[PDB]
């Protein structure tokens, strides 16, 4: 149903919330009310109309297939390539996962996307991870892999990661500090 | 005192159920103001606050009356709106 700003503007008249709430009713009604095409023509006049993005899949020189996605965490930008066929390697910033990233926490953010999609050892990973730190870099990873990958599997398998937030791009960041306070919502201890 | 015993304000339980008969009991004691009535017997009440309870009681009383036959009354008026949008 178009706003009251709208109706406003087709009217050329200044409505009330009310007028427009009645307005409404008495067009549900009229919709409720069996209309056919003679009332369906003019109902219409008061009517406005309201998936992830798979990569395409490259090839390298030994034609071998794999998808290159990117996905930024804080201020980590992540880059990653994600082969077809592989025995489960990571290479990140050419140096294997469990090096880059001693802490269990990051190999499990790592793990996450492909153990969802039951796909370990099935794929071969080289991230090119910058800024951030050792979290921030590990769900930038996270986030590009999972992107990567969906080149991969099935749409339902996409749509299951969608769904279970491996493609969503984390938008908590740091929240600037405000003058007066100690941080961003801290306050100076108040002094009665 | 002089009269014979378990007749007067006396209920008998159903299968056991001695909150239902307690709750009828209570029902009885209320309905015939012996409940009110020892709670205002607990204090004396002075004949003058006595009589202005009991004419607000019966202002009272009328006004809730007056509104709840008025609200019976139109009662009816709460169907839906037949003339709705005109």
């Amino acid at each position: 149903w178009l706003i009251k700003e709208e109706l406003e503007e087709m009217l050329v008249e200044k409505l009330s919330d009310l007028d427009y709430m009645q307005f409404i009713r008495l067009l549900e009604k009229l919709l409720t009310s069996q209309c056919g095409a003679a009332e369906e023509e003019f109902v219409q006049r008061f009517r406005r109309s309201v998936k992830q993005l798979i990569e395409p899949v490259q090839y390298d020189e030994q034609g071998m297939a794999f998808s290159k996605s990117e996905g930024k965490r804080k201020t980590a930008k992540a880059e990653a390539i994600v082969y077809k066929h592989g025995s489960g390697r990571i290479k990140v910033n050419g140096i294997d996962y469990q090096l880059y990233f001693p802490i269990t926490q990051d190999r499990e953010q790592l793990m996450f996307p492909f153990h969802f999609v039951d796909r370990l050892g099935k794929h071969d990973v080289t991230c090119t991870v910058s800024g951030g730190g050792r979290s921030a870099q590990a769900g930038a990873i996270r986030l590009a892999m999972a992107k990567a990958l969906c080149s991969f599997v099935t749409e339902d398998e996409v749509e299951w990661m969608r769904q279970a937030g491996l493609l969503t791009t984390d938008p908590r960041v740091r929240e600037r500090k405000k003058p007066g306070q100690e941080g961003a919502r801290r306050k100076f201890t108040w002094k009665k | 005192a002089k009269h014979l015993k378990f007749i007067a304000r006396t209920v008998m339980v159903q299968e056991g159920n001695v909150e239902s008969a307690y709750r009828t009991l209570n029902r009885i004691l209320t309905m015939d103001g012996l409940i009110e009535d020892i709670k205002h017997r607990r204090y004396y009440e002075k004949p003058c606050r006595r009589r202005q309870r009991e004419s607000y009681e019966r202002c009272r009383r009328i006004y809730n009356m007056e509104m709840a036959r008025k609200i019976n009354f139109l009662m009816r008026k709460n169907r839906a709106d037949p003339w709705q949008g005109c």
